[PDB]
C-alpha cells in the first residue's frame, strides 16, 4: 500500500557506501547482546564457542520518514540496502552467520532515522588459558568486537545500560567450567591504520572438579596404595613383589601417558602432572627399598627386617602429608 | 482417545468468592485444552483458547493454567450472571471434550 | 584376549548386538577363562591327590583341541 | 527442536499446525538412522516466548529416546564381571604358592583400572557420576578387597595358619555372595526405572 | 599472479615495521627466534614476478619431551639394572624385570 511508497521514497539518492554524517561528526552505535549459549571451552585448542544475538542500533537521517505507522519491520531483504557498520569480533577463530531457512536477520527503521538491525551468530572465539593450577583453575576470557575500516573518528560503540543478557545457563555445555558472571569494558587500540574503539565482554568461567578428580586422581592413589600392598607380602617370595613392582610402575607409566594426553602440550608443570610424578615417585621408591631390602637379607637380616616395618609406617604417613600440603595450597591458590 | 475427567461435578458457592475448576487429561495434551461457557438456552463460548489465553472478548477474572495433563480454570469476583456449564476441551488429538461443571448461587 | 576384544570394537559403531566377530572372541574367551580355571583346579586337587592332576591334565590335552576344533567347525559351518 | 520467526513478533506472524497437532510430525517408517538409540515418539507443543525486541510464537517438537544397553553390557559390565570373578579366583589356590595370587590380585587391579579409563572415555567430560561410574567403582573395591584379603593371609601364614585357613575358606564364600546381591541389587533398581 | 615484474612492484612499507606483532605471538610448543623480511623476483615460463617473503625461525621447547618421554626412558633403564643386585639364584625375578624393561 503506502509502506511500498515509503520504502522507495527512502532509497531514492540513497548510497549505501557512505556512513550516515560521513563528514561531520563520527556514528555512535549501541550495542547489545542476548547469549543463547556458551559453548565448550576446550583448553587443547584455548578456544571456545558461544552463540549470540548480536543487536546493533545507530542514527540514520536519511531512512527518516513522515507517517502514521511509527516503526518499519522488515526481514533481510532490505539489509543489504541502506548502510551497515562493518562490526567484526578481534579474538574470533571461525565465526559466521545463520542462513536456514531464510538470513536470519531483522531490520527496524524508527519514524526519527533511528535503525535496528539484529543477527544471529556463532564464534569460536580464542583466549589462551593459562593452563597452571590444572585442574584447580579459573578462567575469565574475553570477546572483543570493533570497526574494521572505520577509526575512532568516525564510528564509536557504546554499551547499553542493560546491554548483555545470559539466557538460563542450565542448557549450556559448560560440562567442565561453570558461569559465574560477566562485565563489559571498552578500550581504544592503536593500528597501522588508525585508532579503533574495540569493545570487550569478559565471561567467567570456573572449572568444576570432578571427571579429572575420578580420571586421573583416584586411579594414581589406589596404584599407590597397591604398591604400598608390597610391604606386607613376606620377604621370602621375590618373584612375586618384582612383579608388583614393575607392573605397578608400568601401570602408573601409563596413566601419566594419559593425564599428560588430557590437555595440550605445555612447556612447563602444572599440577596434575605434579601430583603424577609424586606418585611415580612414591611407586619407584617402594621398589628400590625392597630392592635394598632384599640385598640386605642376604648381609644383616636385623635390619632388612626392621626396615619392612620402618616402611609400613613411613609411607602412609608420608604420602598423607604430601596430599595434605599439595591439596590446601592448591586450594588457597 | 484422550479422555479428559473434570471435576468437580457441581458446584455451590455465593457472589465475589474465588472458584477453581479442574480438568485432568488422560493422555499427554500441551497446552490445547480449551475452556468453554455454555449458558442455558444457548451455544457455548470460546473463553480460553489454549490454556491461559483469554478470548476476545472476556473479563480479566478468568485465568486458564496449564501443564500436561492438569490444567486448571480460577475466576476471581465471580459475578451473578457467571452461571453456567464450563466444559474443557482438549485439542492436541481429535477433540473430546470434558462432563462439564454445573456452577451453581447459594 | 580381552584387549584384542576391545580394540576389535573400537573401530565400530556402538551397535547393540552381537556381531559374528563378537561371538568367535566371545568363544576364544571362554575357552582361555577355562584353561585358567583348570589349572586352578589341579592346583587345589594337587595336595590330597596327585594322580587324579596328573590325569585331569591328560584328560584337557586331549580334549581341549578336540571341543575348540568342533567349535571352530559349527561356528565357519553356521556363518559360511 | 524449536523452531519460530525472526523479524516478525506475535502481533504480526503467527504459526499453527497444518493438521491436528498430534498428526502435524510425522515420522517416516524406514527413516531411522540411530544405531544406538530407540526412538518412541514425537510430542509437539506450541508457546509464546517474551525477549527484549517482542513477543514470539515458538513451536516445540520433542523426540522421546531410549538408549540400548547392548553396547554398553558387552564391553563394559561383562568385562568387570569377568575380571571380578579372576580375582576371586585367587582364593582356591594353596597358601603355598604366593607367586600366583600376587599376580592374580595385581593384574586383575591393573585391568578395572584400564577398564574404567576405557568406560570414562565413551561419555562426554561430565562432572558428575553415572551409574556405569557406580559399578566400575564397585567392581574396583571388590577386587581391591580380594587383594587386602590375600595379603592378610599371607601376613597370618606361618604364625596362626588355622586362622589364615579359616578367613580364606570364609572369603571363598563371602566374596561371590556379596557380588550376587550387589548385582542383583544394581540390575534392579536401575531397570524398574 | 597476472601481472609481470614490468606491470607491478612488491615492497614492504617501512622494510622493517612493515610486519608487527610477531613478539606479541605465544606458541605452546616452539618460540619464534626472529623473522626475515626479503624482497626477490622469480622467473617462470610466462614472465619474471615479484616476490616478498615473510621466514620466522620457530625454535622447538624442550621441557614437554624431557617430562614426557626422556625420563621415563632412564627410569625404565634403571629398573633394568637394579636387577644386578638381586642374586643369580632367582630365574623368576630378573627375568621378569629384564624382559618387562624390554617391553617397555
Ligand atoms: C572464492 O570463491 C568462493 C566461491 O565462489 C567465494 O565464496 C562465495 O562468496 C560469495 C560472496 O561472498 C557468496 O555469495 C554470497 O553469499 C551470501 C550468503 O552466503 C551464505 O549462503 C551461501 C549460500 O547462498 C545461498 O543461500 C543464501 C541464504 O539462503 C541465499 O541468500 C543465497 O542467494 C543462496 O541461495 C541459493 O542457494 C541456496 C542453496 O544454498 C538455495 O536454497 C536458494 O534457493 C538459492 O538457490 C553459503 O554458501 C555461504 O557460506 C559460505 O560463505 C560464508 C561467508 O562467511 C563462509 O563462512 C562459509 O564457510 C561458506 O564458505 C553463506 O552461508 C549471500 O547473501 C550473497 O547474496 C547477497 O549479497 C550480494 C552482494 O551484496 C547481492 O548482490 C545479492 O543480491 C544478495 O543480496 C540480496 O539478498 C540479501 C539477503 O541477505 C539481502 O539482504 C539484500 O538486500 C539483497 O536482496 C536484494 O536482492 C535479492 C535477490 O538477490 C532480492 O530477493 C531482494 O528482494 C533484494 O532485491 C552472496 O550470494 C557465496 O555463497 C560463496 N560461496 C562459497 C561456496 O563459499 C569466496 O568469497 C571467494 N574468495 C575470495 C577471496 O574471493
Ligand atoms: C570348554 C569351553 C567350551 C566353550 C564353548 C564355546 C562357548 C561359546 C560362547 C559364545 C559367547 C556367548 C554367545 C552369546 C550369544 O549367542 O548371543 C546371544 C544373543 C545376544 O542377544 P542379542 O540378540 O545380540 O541382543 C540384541 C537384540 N535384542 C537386538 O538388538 O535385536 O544373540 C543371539 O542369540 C543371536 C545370535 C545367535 C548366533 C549363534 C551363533 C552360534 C555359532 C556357533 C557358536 C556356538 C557353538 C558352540 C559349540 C560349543
Ligand atoms: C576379563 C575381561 C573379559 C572381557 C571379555 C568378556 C566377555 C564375556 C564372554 C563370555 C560369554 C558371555 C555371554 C554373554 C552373551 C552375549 C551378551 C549380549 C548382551 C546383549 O546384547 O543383551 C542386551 C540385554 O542387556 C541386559 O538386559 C543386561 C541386563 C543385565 C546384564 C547382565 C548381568 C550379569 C550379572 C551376573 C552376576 C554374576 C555374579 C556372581 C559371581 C541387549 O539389550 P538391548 O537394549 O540392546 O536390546 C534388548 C533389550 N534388552
Ligand atoms: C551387596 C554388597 C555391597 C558391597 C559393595 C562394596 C563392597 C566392596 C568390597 C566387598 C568385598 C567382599 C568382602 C568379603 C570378605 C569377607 C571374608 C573376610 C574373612 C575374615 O574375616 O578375615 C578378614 C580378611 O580380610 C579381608 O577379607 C579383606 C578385606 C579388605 C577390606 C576392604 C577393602 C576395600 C577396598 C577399598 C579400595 C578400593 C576402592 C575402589 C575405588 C580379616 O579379618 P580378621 O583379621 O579379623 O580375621 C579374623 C576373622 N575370623
Ligand atoms: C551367587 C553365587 C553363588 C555361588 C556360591 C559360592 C560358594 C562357594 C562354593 C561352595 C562350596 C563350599 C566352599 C568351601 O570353601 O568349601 C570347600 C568345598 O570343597 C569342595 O569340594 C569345592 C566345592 C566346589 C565349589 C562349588 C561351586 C558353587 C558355586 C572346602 O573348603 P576347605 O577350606 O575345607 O578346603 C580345603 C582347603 N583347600
Ligand atoms: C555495561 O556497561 C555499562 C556502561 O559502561 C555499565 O553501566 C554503568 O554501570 C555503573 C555501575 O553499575 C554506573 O555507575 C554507570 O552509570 C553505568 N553507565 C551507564 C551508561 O549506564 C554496566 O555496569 C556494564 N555492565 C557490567 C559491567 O556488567
Ligand atoms: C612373579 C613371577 O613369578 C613371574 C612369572 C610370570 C611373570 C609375568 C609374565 C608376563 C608378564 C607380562 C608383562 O607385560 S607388561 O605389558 O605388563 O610389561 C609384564 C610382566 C609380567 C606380568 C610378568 C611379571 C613376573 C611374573 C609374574
Amino acid at each position: 500500500g503506502d509502506v511500498t511508497v515509503i520504502l522507495n521514497n527512502l532509497l531514492e539518492g540513497y548510497d549505501n557506501k557512505l556512513r550516515p554524517d560521513i563528514g561531520v561528526k563520527p556514528t555512535l552505535i549501541h550495542t547489545d547482546m542476548y547469549v543463547n549459549s556458551i559453548g565448550p571451552v576446550n583448553a587443547i585448542n584455548m578456544e571456545y564457542t558461544i552463540d549470540i544475538f548480536f543487536a546493533q542500533t545507530w542514527y540514520d537521517r536519511r531512512l527518516k520518514f513522515n507517517s502514521t505507522i511509527k516503526v518499519l519491520r522488515l526481514n533481510s531483504n532490505m539489509v543489504g540496502k541502506i548502510w551497515i557498520p562493518d562490526t567484526f569480533f578481534r579474538n574470533s577463530k571461525k565465526a559466521d552467520a545463520h542462513w536456514i531457512t531464510t538470513p536470519n536477520r531483522m531490520l527496524r527503521i524508527w519514524n526519527d532515522g533511528r535503525v535496528l538491525y539484529t543477527l544471529r551468530l556463532t564464534i569460536d572465539a580464542e583466549c589462551q588459558l593459562q593452563l597452571h593450577n590444572f585442574p584447580m583453575d579459573e578462567h575469565s576470557c574475553p570477546l572483543e568486537f570493533s570497526s574494521y575500516g572505520y577509526p575512532r573518528e568516525e564510528i564509536v560503540y557504546q554499551w547499553k545500560r542493560s546491554s548483555v543478557e545470559v539466557g538460563d545457563t542450565r542448557s549450556w555445555r559448560l560440562y567442565q567450567f561453570s558461569f559465574v558472571g560477566l562485565r563489559n569494558t571498552t578500550e581504544v587500540v592503536k593500528t597501522t591504520s588508525g585508532d579503533y574503539v574495540v569493545m570487550s565482554v569478559y565471561f567467567d568461567l570456573s572449572r568444576r572438579m570432578g571427571y579429572f578428580t575420578i580420571q586421573t586422581y583416584i586411579p594414581c592413589t589406589l596404584i599407590v596404595v597397591l604398591s604400598w600392598v608390597s610391604f606386607w607380602i613376606n620377604k621370602d617370595a621375590v618373584p612375586a613383589r618384582t612383579s608388583l613392582g614393575i607392573t605397578t610402575v608400568l601401570t602408573m607409566t601409563t596413566l601419566s601417558t594419559i593425564a599428560r594426553k588430557s590437555l595440550p602440550k605445555v612447556s612447563y608443570v602444572t599440577a596434575m602432572d605434579l601430583f603424577v610424578s609424586v606418585c611415580f615417585i612414591f611407586v619407584f621408591s617402594a621398589l628400590v627399598e625392597y630392592g635394598t631390602l632384599h640385598y640386605f637379607v642376604s648381609s644383616q637380616p636385623a635390619r632388612a627386617a626392621k626396615m619392612d616395618s620402618y616402611a609400613r609406617i613411613f609411607f602412609p604417613t608420608a604420602f598423607c602429608l604430601f596430599n595434605l600440603v599439595y591439596w590446601v595450597s592448591y586450594l588457597y591458590l | 482417545n484422550i479422555v479428559m475427567t473434570q471435576s468437580p461435578k457441581s458446584m455451590s458457592m455465593s457472589v465475589g468468592e474465588r472458584v477453581t475448576l479442574s480438568c485432568k487429561a488422560s493422555e499427554y495434551v500441551g497446552t490445547y485444552v480449551s475452556w468453554y461457557q455454555q449458558k442455558p438456552e444457548q451455544s457455548p463460548k470460546l473463553l480460553i483458547y489454549g490454556a491461559s489465553n483469554r478470548y476476545t472478548g472476556v473479563p480479566d477474572r478468568f485465568t486458564g493454567s496449564g501443564s500436561a495433563t492438569d490444567f486448571t480454570l480460577t475466576i476471581g469476583s465471580v459475578q451473578a450472571e457467571d452461571l453456567a456449564d464450563y466444559h474443557c476441551g482438549q485439542s492436541y488429538s481429535y477433540p473430546t471434550f470434558g462432563a462439564g461443571t454445573k456452577l451453581e448461587l447459594k | 584376549m580381552t584387549t584384542i576384544n576391545t580394540h576389535l570394537r573400537e573401530t565400530l559403531p556402538k551397535i547393540p548386538y552381537v556381531k559374528a566377530i563378537d561371538m568367535y572372541l566371545m568363544g576364544c574367551f571362554v575357552f582361555v577363562f577355562m584353561a585358567l580355571l583348570e589349572y586352578a583346579l589341579v592346583n587345589y586337587i594337587f595336595f590330597s591327590q596327585p594322580a587324579r592332576a596328573a590325569a585331569i591334565d591328560r584328560w584337557s590335552r586331549i580334549f581341549f583341541p578336540v571341543v575348540f576344533s568342533f567349535f571352530n567347525i559349527v561356528y565357519w559351518l553356521y556363518y559360511v | 527442536l524449536k523452531f519460530g520467526s525472526y523479524a516478525y513478533t506475535r502481533a504480526e506472524v503467527v504459526y499453527e499446525w497444518t493438521r491436528e497437532p498430534a498428526r502435524s510430525v510425522v515420522v517416516a517408517e524406514d527413516g531411522s538412522r540411530l544405531n544406538q538409540y530407540d526412538l518412541l515418539g514425537q510430542t509437539v507443543d506450541s508457546g509464546i516466548v517474551q525477549s527484549s525486541t517482542g513477543e514470539y510464537v515458538v513451536m516445540t517438537t520433542h523426540f522421546h529416546l531410549k538408549r540400548k544397553i547392548g553396547y554398553f553390557v558387552i564391553q563394559t559390565y561383562l568385562p568387570c564381571i569377568m575380571t571380578v570373578i579372576l580375582s576371586q579366583v585367587s582364593f582356591w589356590l594353596n597358601r603355598e604358592s604366593v607367586p600366583a595370587r600376587t599376580v592374580f590380585g595385581v593384574t586383575t587391579v591393573l585391568t578395572m583400572t584400564t577398564l574404567s579409563i576405557s568406560a570414562r572415555n565413551s561419555l562426554p567430560k561430565v562432572a558428575y557420576a553415572t551409574a556405569m561410574d557406580w559399578f566400575i567403582a564397585v567392581c574396583y573395591a571388590f577386587v581391591f578387597s580380594a587383594l587386602i584379603e590375600f595379603a592378610t593371609v599371607n601376613y597370618f601364614t606361618k604364625s596362626q595358619p588355622a586362622r589364615a585357613a579359616k578367613i580364606d575358606r570364609l572369603s571363598r564364600i563371602a566374596f561371590p555372595l556379596l557380588f550376587g546381591i550387589f548385582n542383583l541389587v544394581y540390575w534392579a533398581t536401575y531397570l524398574n526405572r | 599472479y597476472g601481472y609481470t615484474t614490468d606491470d607491478i612492484e612488491f615492497y614492504w612499507r617501512g622494510d622493517d615495521n612493515a610486519v608487527t606483532g610477531v613478539t606479541k605471538i605465544e606458541l605452546p610448543q616452539f618460540s619464534i627466534v626472529d623473522y626475515k623480511l626479503i624482497t626477490k623476483k622469480v622467473v617462470f615460463s610466462t614472465g619474471s614476478y615479484p616476490r616478498l617473503s615473510l621466514s620466522f625461525k620457530l625454535k622447538r621447547n624442550i621441557g614437554y619431551f624431557i617430562l614426557q618421554t626422556y625420563m621415563p626412558s632412564i627410569l625404565i633403564t634403571i629398573l633394568s639394572w637394579v636387577s644386578f643386585w638381586i642374586n643369580y639364584d632367582a630365574s623368576a625375578a630378573r627375568v621378569a624385570l629384564g624382559i618387562t624393561t624390554v617391553l617397555t
